[PDB]
């Protein structure tokens, strides 16, 4: 695929999407190299691995990685592959490790992923420099509890990568001086669909909630104004209803809805965010940090999407709560969140059903031969909005989705971060 | 079930088996109004998340009480799920999947209060939907069944589904174990 | 039929019908087809309706009906022909033969209107493996009418309805029996 | 794959077939464009969808399609794909509906597949021309009951495409003024083999019936004939003449008698202007290129659906004369089901054969030498006064060679104009 | 089992069923020390290799007595397997597989010696491990159970696993049928 | 993939392997042509098919073949593919046959795979030269019981292809004048990993045995330091073994087999036929690979062929050989200990299956395939003029043999025929 060919697959000025961005194997190879190999990717929350030794597996594309707390409180993320002959260093999902030992030929690593010992070194590997034969290390940075990782040294730091999107992330992460914590337990499941459907939905698709997808999910728990952020650059996006507690009550119940809009804790969030609207009038926010980190401030599910070829993803989801929230509220977030946005949840059940059918249809030649309609709300933007940074539209728009797919083009057509950095305004 | 269960009368075995076999029919034939009618008002329908652990840490193999789970529902939550699944806009089950609950290995121990019964059984759940989707599950269900005057004979007071999967091999969990 | 919960039955009746199905499965799985076809009543009706994906409001048309096409819908004479075929050294679908496993459970029994006869619901996993690596796993329900009989089996199969948990059949053929 | 390289895969002169036609992924993709994207394909039978609003799904290639009776009696066929984001418009196999609503974001369609409304259209889709944004429509034409579709506006009409093969189709479809009807119910199953083995078999391959494949199915039932090969287009049919014996073993005594003696068989001879045609044709097989196949007499008909080069689905049904007595409709129903079905005593064994052919072709040497297609070479007669087209003896692979040559012509033509220029004058 | 088993007291059916249901729980819950204690001094644990044969040759379908096999172990060899499977350095089962032994079709026939029983049952063994590995097995276990003065009530004296596979569809056989 | 691009994949000078050799589909297709299509590959043992008509199936790559004993004692190997339309000529694993008939159209063959009849030959196939249309035949050659096959007429004979690897094979095959026999029974199983991991392990990897891989397997057989390794001067074969210490052999194969191998008349005779007491009585746990896919453990006496199934999968076909004149108690002990240890369920090979499978899944990742594995063990510590052992000799812990295997991979993969392969000698 020539760079010129890739840029035609997506047009943000007319609003077309060529459906082969979802199906083509060569494009997907290139995504792993040019997107996943140099994007910042959600690894978890700091409170998942609090003590030294504590580790959890995760993924960067289809590269398996270890996320481990160090003696000094730092977090290292390194490839879960031994450089001798490629064996996975650790087969457990998590725990507390004293060290790691490769099960094939006994190459031993410390908790930082350093190669510290090799059986029969003095006779069999005389030249060997163990400090150079450790698994590839990724850069690891944090923002308000969330752990992100990135292979590429030429990438901007987390804080820059997130950019103006910090503002919208803060609606969930910066509501109190205590910060957030993760409820323990991470749900994983397999949905046969392309990752760009999921990322897009959480980036831009309040329209799917506002219509037919979740009728039945709303009924199980028994929406007019709103805006949509679209990052000036970087492919991030968030949407949210304003004013009406309606929708949140039917998703999360009255306890959570009250907690989100009323009483000490909610007024605290309006203060730190400098706005009664942000802290107390925001309802059912969705967001994506490009490419594959997504979350719903309010409901407080967060997850990473892991690609598994063009026709499949894994979803790794968990729930964050205010660290200082009463114990009874943490318990309510736990239940309501698994009741709704999980594999068996009354909302998300139905997303997995939809996305799976879209992908199956695209086996067809004619189904990949005409573009999808990405034209919702074209032109109806405002990049000069006094209270909300970035490119703002009505909450029913695919402007953020256009920017997600434009970012996809920029990454897919940039040999390195220099070239990509050269695509900004 | 810390030790082998004391033998029970074969008529109790047969009564409880028939209760599970009738349960299975209810679920597989989509008689969800009748199935939910089996749940006691103190129902705890729990399905913990399972992880892969080294032998020395298998204690953390299952998520515990205040941790995330596939299911962790009370009577109010399940009623919501019934209201969802009996609607013409519940897309994961309209069109409806075809399920089969093949139950076996039923072992019965007497509960603390009389009329109550600790039960262990295994299952295969075979779930087929649309044109060619096929999800096959297995596990254990540790129940507390409670005696009752209804035609069914019992109400499900508690249920812990231990699923033999780490990562769930399904796009959703839109049916009931 | 199984419209309401089956009235309790004697555990000796449960055990005896159960053993019929366990022995039945052994005949099929161990390719004792002569004996299996002997279990069949002279008025055998062997039915496997085509199942179909429908919206809630149309689940009545899920299963094909009495005058409609089907996977199996056979009398004694038709099943006699399948016994001839499956015991041929030129029946290529089963020479070399499949390796099958019928796993029977959920046996629920209701007294028939005619004495001697019984309506039974049971579930199954049929595991069929063949050649080098072919594997097909089926599941479903079997609604039978059993009839008490003086043969060693002790009943004959008067009626069977196989309710398969598939729409499109996930298998290159159906050359064995449910 | 250049056109010249594709032509060398089939040699009609010598009688050779390169086995890579059945395995190569790149050929398969080109078959979807150049064969399935512009051929006439079997959608079913008028009587399967009689009332306004009745619908059934089918496939053209791996493109899923809706096949729907309109209020004006018209049969439409459209892609089962929503142009917004690709969701399958209708997930049921069939039913009756007054409209079709997409479950993702609620784009609503009338029964013809027109987009008639879009939620929040005025505030979110001002420009939108709804009449431009409906799912792709296929041309639908019928032939004596059978429904066919074809995407391509420049393709011949169905009548031209069928050409002189209409003559052979009429042995099943025109035995009475009442027409045929479809017995309700369609059996679908999956066979891991290439579509061409199945298309070819019903096209050319009486040889397998009169040899070893079906010895066992004949036992379950206790010489002369001709084969047709279209002059152009790759259709084929073969049949025995004057030998009840075999048709009695397949279909039994009541069907055999209905086909050869009594008023209904007299009517057939009258209507086909020949006693030989109406009462003497025994076990006919036929393929309308590429994937519509049937056996007149037995009256099973089916479409083969490609699923990559290594897999197909078979969607089969049975047709009866609509004025046949109810005891004869019932006999046809049971016997076809007993014979030419997934569990049937004939078709059972075709499944196993094709499956093993395809597994063997995973091999490198297995794909490195041509198959033998020289049966009946130069033993032809295209000026036969009673039978149109290129006639051979019933055991020959002329039709086969014609089907693989029509394969070549479609695979090497950029459009229908280039394809019309391979016709004989 | 060459003719239909003679009827047995349902109290006997229930007892041996309970023995197998308990066996399944031990295996499935990794209680391997207790499972190996069910084994007799004279245990022959046998799992012959199965081959695909034309009808006229199905006599050679299974490997016989002095021929290669998937398992063909005595008490000493089974004791080595128990050492291995409870080892912190046994990689096939550390981390541990998740298994489910769904047992059905139990048919019992008196033995030649009293207190012994010939049993035929069928199984589905469902093995899930690591992230996504799923191996589904099926077959028949032809046993000889012998009565004993223990809580279990029996010991396993002989087991022949007839597996419904030619080529094993699994990267190993690191568990027990 | 170009010749030069392939040669950069492997670097025996600095000891580096690019992990894409294990994953890439295009290199795999080329492996089947340039390695499996012209190498010698194990079909089994002479005594598995001792009588006339006796057949077993096998593979050469992904080509299924028939291995059949003839009336004159010849062993023939031919593709299990009828040349008419591809059917597998015989679907049983083995037995005794007087002829084979294709179940599709009844083309008949003798036990040597010569086409002897075609139904209706006279009318349908007048020209047919049946002796040009029988399935492709491989060259067959034995070595001390073992049967080998090779499609290529231009390849060297089996003696030469083996060369000085004959020496190390002899520690198993030539310990007595009676020769070896196979115990009946072949275990076959599926391991999702590349064939080269297995081929390499048995070539060069005592290191994995003397470290962590089998700590548990040694433990199971309970109540080593000197050794050398052989790299072939040419052709990619290798073998390693311990000298002196019967501890490890004891815990693998138990005391009876240890005694038979090292003390008493049978071991004394081995030392006599091999002209060394060391060769016959002091060799412990030898591993060996005859390139590309024949592997065995002289002493343990398990032998196997690995069969490729794409780059991400193999089948292992394993069986046990014994000295034919050994006591029936020793033949029985070899049977139990061998299936207890080196089989799908064995206490040793269990763990190899788990390790290999995880290596391959990890290589789904992009970074996982973007850095070389370390093949540097034992660089430069060789001796090509050892007086007692021919070839290039190293310490037993070394990857010299492995480098030779991958260097032979490079050679076969970059040579258009055997003439150019001989040019690298
Ligand atoms: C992306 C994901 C979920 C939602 C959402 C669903 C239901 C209710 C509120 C928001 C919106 C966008
Ligand atoms: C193609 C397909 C099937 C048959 C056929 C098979 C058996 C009996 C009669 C016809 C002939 C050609
Ligand atoms: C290749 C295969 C097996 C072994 C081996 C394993 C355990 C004990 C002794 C040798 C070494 C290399
Ligand atoms: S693969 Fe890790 S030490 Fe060899
Ligand atoms: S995909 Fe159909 S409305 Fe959006
Ligand atoms: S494939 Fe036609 S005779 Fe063998
Ligand atoms: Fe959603
Ligand atoms: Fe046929
Ligand atoms: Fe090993």
């Amino acid at each position: 695929w020539a760079d010129a060919d890739i840029a035609e697959l997506v047009d943000e000025r007319t609003g077309r999407l060529d459906p082969r961005i979802y199906t083509d194997e060569a494009l997907y190879e290139q995504e792993l190299e040019r997107i996943f190999g140099r994007s910042w990717l959600l690894m978890g929350h700091e409170t998942q691995i609090p003590k030294a030794g504590d580790f959890m597996t995760n993924y960067m594309g289809e590269d398996p990685v270890m996320v481990v707390r160090q003696k000094n409180g730092e977090i290292r993320v390194f490839l879960n592959q031994c450089r001798h002959r490629g064996m996975r260093i650790c087969r457990a999902d998590g725990g507390n490790a004293k060290s790691f030992t490769c099960s094939y030929h006994g190459w031993a690593y410390d908790t930082g992923g350093n190669l510290v010992s090799v059986p029969f070194e003095e006779q069999a590997f005389p030249g060997l420099r163990k400090e150079d034969w450790g698994p590839l290390q990724a850069r690891v940075e944090t923002y308000k509890g969330l752990i992100f990782a990135n292979w590429d040294a030429d990438a901007p730091d987390l804080d820059t990568y997130l950019g103006e999107a910090k503002f919208y992330m803060d609606h969930m992460l910066d509501r109190t001086e205590a910060g957030t914590e993760a409820i323990p337990g991470i749900q994983k499941w397999v949905i046969p669909c392309n990752w760009k459907f999921a990322a897009e939905q959480f980036c831009s698709d309040m329209y799917h909630a506002g219509t037919t997808s979740h009728l039945s999910g709303i009924l199980a728990g028994l929406p007019t104004e709103g805006i949509q952020y679209r990052a000036t650059w970087g492919g991030h996006g968030s949407g949210f209803y304003i004013g009406d507690p309606n929708l949140l009550l039917a998703i999360m119940g009255p306890k959570v809805t009250e907690y989100w809009t009323q009483g000490p804790a909610a007024e605290k969030a309006s203060e730190r965010l400098g706005s009664t609207e942000r802290g107390q009038q925001l309802m059912a926010q969705h967001m994506t940090i490009f490419p594959t980190c997504s979350f719903l401030p309010g409901i407080n599910t967060i997850r990473a999407w892991h690609p598994r070829g063009p026709n499949e993803i894994e979803v790794w989801a968990f729930t964050v709560v205010d660290a200082d929230a009463p114990e009874e509220m943490k318990e309510e977030y736990r239940q309501q969140t698994l009741r709704t946005f999980s594999a068996g949840g009354v909302f998300e059940q139905d997303d997995g059903e939809n996305w799976v059918e879209i992908q199956q249809v695209l086996r067809g030649h004619k189904a990949r031969s005409r573009p999808f309609n990405a034209e919702m709300g074209l032109g109806q933007t405002d990049s000069d909005n006094p209270d909300y940074p970035g490119t703002i539209s009505y909450v029913y728009s695919e402007e953020a989705a256009r920017g997600l797919y434009t970012q996809w083009v920029r990454m897919m057509t940039s040999p390195d971060w220099a070239a990509l950095d050269a695509t900004r305004p | 079930f810390r030790t082998k269960p004391a033998p029970v009368d074969p008529s109790l075995q047969h009564e409880i088996e028939q209760f599970y076999y009738w349960e299975a029919k209810l679920l597989n034939d989509r008689r969800f109004q009748e199935w939910f009618d089996l749940l006691a008002e103190d129902i705890h329908y729990f399905m913990p998340i399972r992880t892969t652990r080294i032998m020395r840490e298998t204690a953390q193999e299952y998520s515990g009480a205040r941790e995330y789970a596939h299911f962790d529902d009370n009577a109010q939550m399940m009623r919501g799920r019934l209201r969802k699944i009996t609607s013409d806009v519940s897309w994961s089950e309209n069109p409806a999947s075809r399920t089969r609950h093949v139950i076996s290995n039923v072992m019965i121990v007497d509960g603390e209060k009389p009329g109550e019964y600790h039960v262990s059984s295994v299952f295969i759940v075979y779930r087929n939907r649309l044109e060619r989707q096929l999800d096959i599950f297995a596990g254990e269900r540790k129940d507390i069944l409670r005696r009752t005057g209804s035609e069914a004979g019992f109400e499900l007071a508690k249920r812990t589904i231990l699923i033999d999967q780490s990562t769930i091999l399904s796009n959703n969990l839109s049916f009931f174990f």
